[PDB]
């Protein structure tokens, strides 16, 4: 009950989802063959949130995988914990989108959408109480940016009463490996505003900075960044699966943190992140966790929180800890930083506490902030957009797929509209 | 004695006719102008004084002056009928609500609600600090009482308030000592051949508007008439030192 | 609607009356 | 032949009920499995073979806390039908608890009440436990109390709520829930006993010397107060005070029935040796402002009526002496229209201490209830919170999306303003 359907689109989404499933399975004590080899009874109590039982007393994830290039499925099945997925949930195209938004949403994306809605529908009648959906993808592409938005639009048509949780990776200016990011990014966020309840923006630049500066890694591959994102994802949905002193599911966060219907873009955090060398020079107390959460260098989106206020904040602690410590800490944190918090909301922190921490720690805390500083990112994207769209660069490829020109102007208008709306409350 | 409105607003029939009977009785000519104003088809609409706003450039003595001229502009009540019922022991927040609704309506004002208005206006300035002063005095075989609001901005003592008389309700920030201020009030009082008997001083009012701290009025009290002014000055300066260091509690 | 006109009349008459008694106190 | 049935709604109510039923099972000697190894009749039913069933109804729209109770150490105490569970929480939304998600469960609980109240002969009232901040504890309690009030017109209902603290808080939409619940708590219940978390945190930090207290300690203290209230119904003493007696003593006017509770002596096991803890000492400890379980200063108000439920080794002469010394003090200000303002009650059973907890095994204790006017501060602050948010219409779309109407938000505010005005206009002199 309160189950969640998980969908993965694009290479980035597929890899982050694979890491997320490895983390979740490790947390619940599931073998990579699908069997159970845990110790406690709390693991089985809410295993149905992310898993379906099967004959032979194994568990299969409730996951759907989509891409337009069959190589990603090959890598996912070959990789670790890839066998748990049942084969019929994989669906693939013939030729990838070629970083073309119009190709992954109009031309070849439509010819495969029916299978994904069919398997999603078949999974949604394999339950009784569905809380919502969640999708991992990248806005800088054609296979994740276009097909993803098409999929959420169709689903929101089907189930207006549920919720969606898109953990989208946004494109960064400096760390760019593509020439046509702004077009795809703007075209996707045109549709993300309306057909989604919570979007967690993630940036590769901020993740790389976290690995270099905090974890002191020498050669951070994509595995480490995917591990950090997976830790955040597992932190968000912990109160559905384990008991605590103050529970908070997805809808509680949605009502706490969405003051107005369109202001639902967040940037997460996580603590404690410590290098191997500095393991023994720390006390691991609630004040340390709270100081590390609100640090400007601990944000997962490449934005400066000092350049704007916080409409609303949440912090899902994890571990056996006092409640007075938490209440006094998230009170004095607001007291010292009154300039960084909005005056017309008397309380800005929605604190929740769980009891079961991660496997390798004693305490953790997933920080989720809703600040007016996020729009920084969008302005940068808009700048790049209006740099290329003025001279109509690379635009004939999108028109060749049947897309019209006015859609770009409409999406840019929506971008200015949303950025102004965030700017308003500051 | 003057009576008090207690029916909120508008004024009920009983207090209405009572006030009109009172003013008819006291006014020697009486019914002529009373009935003329009752049955006046059209009368001039009074203007709304605008509440001044604090500005950083202009100086603080001019700020106290400005509040004083606004209060003067508000046409001090001598109709003999209070319009806003005040309680001494009531918590401060109720008095802030009373002050803000009074500014909204902008009706005639007497000394007590005048000093409440002064507190409400000056509540926005941590540098400014204010407190109440009261006198119980004797004249013509009857006792009377008066209340004003003293201020201790920029290491200088000043006074605001209201009265039917002119110089008993307003002084500037030009006093080195509280004793000089109270003795100036005593001399102005003697100028009307009214004898002060007792003098009372309270405490600095807190700067938080929405609080339940009541207003103190009797923390210091002396019988000024009996004692010679030297001891009065000494005790008063001791008390002023005890106050400005926040020791008293 | 008529309540605000009632308050208008009340403040106008009481202002005029207060002016009259201020003049009388000047006489006294 | 003297009874009351308990309803626990929401996480806070269920978690307080855990401690409460632990305490009651401890006091009468009932094992966790309900098997004793006729004072229990107030809270337990005997059903042959010595099995004792509490008269409780555990309810929650979310199944996790009720499942925690089902798997806990008292799985064998309650019979299974009482533990009712929904499918999805109210999610801090009044409109989901009251209108949308409350409809599907309300009948299934009401009939259960109709069963329990049909097993008892004489019934004195109800003991409802809830929280104001939540979406379940507000909306579902509204629905349940409306239904019971239209059903049983003349049965007293005692709410034991948890009012939000001034500064400490754990939710962003608490004022909207509390202001909406103010209509049900007034006009349906009979005596609501407000409680804060910040006040009990301070009490545990200062008196008990605990630097890191969690919710278990707060629940234990609240359980001690409720067990003190429902003590004259179970044991016998010099003076006995049932529900309606102290209801007539406390509530002066029909619309002001919000007393604030207190307890004494709360002391650690170490400081007990250096303390005498006579009747005069504990009686004076109830009136100091550092022991009120609502974050408000009673020195800025007046006491309308008071009720001093003693228990343990006490005799009435000491109580009269202590009340005399209290009446001599000028700091403790009473109201002029209440020349006598103390309802005394003595009981012979001393307090009971849970083994896992941290409280001294004292020999006498007093529970003080006061219908003072200082409670308005605890309301006034919250109104300001509402005023700051509703001005911008923040979060209103969530509530209006669940079928709720917007005008109710202003209606609740004007009702609360009327309550504060009525509470202030009494207490004036003469
Ligand atoms: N944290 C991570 N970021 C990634 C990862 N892979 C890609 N990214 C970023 O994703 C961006 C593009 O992602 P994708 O290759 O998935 C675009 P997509 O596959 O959906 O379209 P097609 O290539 O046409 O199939 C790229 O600029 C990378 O900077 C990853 O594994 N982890
Ligand atoms: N004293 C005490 N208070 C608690 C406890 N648990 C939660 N609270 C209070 O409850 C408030 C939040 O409302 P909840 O009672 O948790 O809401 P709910 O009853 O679970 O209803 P839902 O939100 O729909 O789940 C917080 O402000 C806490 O102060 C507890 O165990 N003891
Ligand atoms: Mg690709
Ligand atoms: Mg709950």
């Amino acid at each position: 009950m309160r189950e969640i359907v998980h969908i993965q689109a694009g290479q980035c989404g597929n890899q982050i989802g694979a890491k997320f499933w490895e983390v979740i399975s490790d947390e619940h004590g599931i073998d990579p063959t699908g069997s159970y080899h845990g110790d406690s009874d709390l693991q089985l109590e809410r295993i149905n949130v992310y898993y379906n039982e099967a004959a032979g007393n194994k568990y299969v994830p409730r996951a759907i995988l989509v891409d337009l290039e069959p190589g990603t499925m090959d890598s996912v099945r070959s990789g670790p914990f890839g066998q748990i997925f049942r084969p019929d949930n994989f669906v693939f195209g013939q030729s990838g989108a070629g970083n073309n938004w119009a190709k992954g949403h109009y031309t070849e994306g439509a010819e495969l959408v029916d299978s994904v809605l069919d398997v999603v529908r078949k999974e949604s009648e394999s339950c009784d109480c569905l809380q919502g959906f969640q999708l991992t993808h990248s806005l800088g592409g054609g296979t994740g940016s276009g097909m993803g938005t098409l999929l959420i639009s169709k689903i929101r048509e089907e189930y207006p009463d549920r919720i969606m949780n898109t953990f989208s990776v946004v494109p960064s200016p400096k760390v760019s490996d593509t020439v046509v990011e702004p077009y795809n990014a703007t075209l996707s966020v045109h549709q993300l505003v309306e057909n989604t309840d919570e979007t967690y923006c993630i940036d590769n630049e901020a993740l790389y900075d976290i690995c270099f500066r905090t974890l002191k890694l020498t050669t951070p591959t994509y595995g480490d960044l995917n591990h950090l994102v997976s830790a955040t994802m597992s932190g968000v949905t912990t109160c559905l699966r384990f008991p605590g002193q103050l529970n908070a599911d997805l809808r509680k966060l949605a009502v706490n943190m969405v003051p107005f219907p369109r202001l639902h873009f967040f940037m997460p955090g996580f603590a404690p992140l410590t290098s191997r060398g500095s393991q023994q020079y720390r006390a691991l107390t609630v004040p340390e966790l709270t100081q590390q959460m609100f640090d400007a260098k601990n944000m997962m989106a490449a934005c400066d929180p000092r350049h704007g206020r916080y409409l609303t904040v949440a912090a899902v602690f994890r571990g056996r800890m006092s409640m007075k410590e938490v209440d006094e800490q998230m009170l004095n944190v607001q007291n010292k930083n009154s300039s960084y918090f909005v005056e017309w909301i008397p309380n800005n922190v929605k604190t929740a506490v769980c009891d079961i921490p991660p496997r390798g720690l004693k305490m953790s805390a997933t920080f989720i902030g809703n600040s007016t500083a996020i729009q920084e990112l969008f302005k940068r994207i808009s700048e790049q957009f209006t740099a290329m769209f003025r001279r109509k660069a690379f635009l004939h490829w999108y028109t060749g797929e049947g897309m019209d020109e006015m859609e770009f102007t409409e999406a840019e208008s929506n971008m200015n509209d949303l950025v102004s709306e965030y700017q308003q409350y500051q | 004695l003057f009576h008090v409105n207690k029916s909120g607003f508008p004024i009920d029939s009983h207090t209405w006719e009572r006030m009109w009977m009172h003013v008819a009785k006291v006014h020697p000519k009486g019914g002529e102008m009373v009935g003329a104003i009752r049955n006046a088809a059209f009368l001039a609409k009074p203007s709304i004084p605008q509440v001044p706003n604090y500005r950083l450039s202009m100086t603080i003595p001019d700020w106290l002056q400005a509040i004083q001229n606004y209060m003067k502009t508000l046409q001090y009540n001598h109709t003999g009928t209070q319009f806003f019922e005040i309680r001494k022991m009531r918590p401060l927040s109720g008095l802030m609500e009373t002050a803000k609704e009074m500014t909204r309506e902008s009706l005639p004002i007497k000394a007590l609600e005048a000093v409440i208005l002064g507190i409400y206006l000056t509540n926005g300035q941590p540098s400014i600090e204010r407190f109440p002063i009261s006198f119980k005095t004797y004249f013509s075989g009857n006792y009377f009482h008066h209340v004003v609001l003293g201020i201790y901005c920029n290491g200088r003592y000043g006074s605001l308030g209201m009265s039917r008389r002119a110089e008993l309700m307003d002084k500037p920030l030009t006093f080195r000592t509280l004793s000089d201020l109270i003795f100036d009030f005593e001399d102005s009082y003697k100028k009307y051949l009214h004898t002060v008997k007792k003098v009372k001083i309270g405490l600095y009012v807190p700067h938080e508007p929405h609080s339940f701290q009541p207003i103190e009025w009797k923390q210091l009290v002396l019988n000024v008439s009996k004692m010679l002014r030297a001891d009065i000055r000494k005790e008063l300066e001791k008390y002023a030192r005890d106050m400005r260091m926040k020791i008293l509690k | 609607s008529a309540q605000q006109e009632l308050k208008q009349r009340q403040r106008a008459e009481i202002y005029a009356l207060n002016r009259v008694m201020t003049e009388l106190e000047q006489q006294q | 032949m003297r009874e009351c049935i308990s309803i626990h709604v929401g996480q806070a109510g269920v978690q307080i009920g855990n401690a409460c039923w632990e305490l009651y099972c401890l006091e009468h000697g009932i094992q966790p499995d309900g098997q004793m190894p006729d004072s229990f009749n107030t809270f337990f039913s005997e059903t042959g073979a010595g099995k004792h069933v509490p008269r409780a109804v555990f309810v929650d729209l979310e199944p996790t806390v009720i499942d925690e109770v089902r798997t806990g150490t008292y799985r064998q105490l309650f019979h299974p039908e009482q533990l009712i569970t929904g499918k999805e929480d109210a999610a801090n939304n009044y409109a989901r608890g009251h209108y949308t998600i409350g409809k599907e469960i309300i009948d299934l609980v009401l009939d259960r009440i109709r069963k329990l109240a049909d097993q008892c002969t004489g019934l004195q009232g109800f003991l409802v436990f809830h929280s104001f901040g939540g979406g379940t504890g507000s909306g579902f309690t509204s629905l349940l109390m409306e239904r019971l009030s239209v059903d049983y017109g003349k049965k007293s209902k005692l709410e034991f709520s948890i009012y939000p603290a001034p500064q400490v808080s754990t939710a962003v939409v608490e004022p909207y829930n509390s202001i909406l619940t103010t209509h049900t708590t007034l006009e349906h219940s009979d005596c609501a006993f407000m409680v804060d978390n910040e006040a009990i945190y301070d009490i545990c930090r200062r008196n008990l010397d605990i630097e890191r207290p969690t919710y278990t300690n707060l629940n234990r203290l609240i359980s001690q107060i409720v067990s003190s209230i429902t003590a004259s119904l179970r044991f016998d003493g010099a003076l006995n005070v049932d529900l309606t007696e102290f209801q007539t003593n406390l509530v002066p006017y029909p619309r002001i029935h919000f007393p604030l509770a207190t307890y004494a002596p709360v002391i650690s096991a170490e400081k007990a040796y250096h303390e005498q803890l006579s009747v005069a000492e504990i009686t004076n400890a109830c009136f100091e402002p550092a022991n009120q379980m609502v974050k408000c200063d009673p020195r800025h108000g007046k006491y309308m009526a008071c009720c001093l439920l003693y228990r343990g080794d006490v005799v009435p002469k000491d109580v009269n002496a202590a009340i005399a010394t209290i009446k001599t003090k000028r700091s403790i200000q009473f109201v002029d229209w209440c020349p006598t303002g103390f309802k005394v009650g003595i009981n012979y059973q001393p307090p009971t201490v849970v083994p896992g907890g941290d409280l001294a095994k004292v020999q006498r204790a007093v529970c003080m209830l006061s219908n003072t006017t200082a409670i308005a501060e605890a309301w006034a602050r919250l109104d300001h919170k509402f005023d700051l948010m509703y001005a911008k219409r923040a979060f209103v779309h969530w509530y209006v999306g669940e079928g709720m109407e917007e005008g109710e938000f202003s209606e609740a505010r004007e009702d609360m303003a009327a309550l504060e005005k009525d509470y202030e206009e009494v207490g004036v002199d003469s």
